[PDB]
């Protein structure tokens, strides 16, 4: 995938998190990206290895 | 009629806590007490 320039690999799944308007990415305790907002549908996805 | 307050900020270390929704609901000021 390539979400607004951010590349990686994983499995995309629908999420139940509610991002605030000024947020685009979400990180975990390990400092890794686990959530993202689709720049077109404006829905939130979960990233899993 | 009305009132306002004024305080300055300094460079310090803080420990925040995010709840299940991502909202900050607590904090700790390192080096404010022993
Ligand atoms: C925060 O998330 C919980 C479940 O994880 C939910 O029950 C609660 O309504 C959420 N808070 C708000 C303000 O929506």
């Amino acid at each position: 995938f390539n979400f607004n320039g951010l590349t990686g690999t994983g499995v995309l799944t629908e999420s139940n998190k509610k991002f605030l308007p000024f947020q685009q990415f979400g990180r975990d305790i390990a400092d890794t990206t686990d959530a993202v907002r689709d720049p077109q549908t404006l829905e939130i996805l979960d990233i899993t290895p | 009629a009305a009132a306002y307050y004024v305080g300055y900020l300094q460079p310090r270390t803080f420990l925040l806590k995010y709840n299940e929704n991502g909202t900050i609901t607590d904090a700790v000021d390192c080096a404010l007490d022993p």
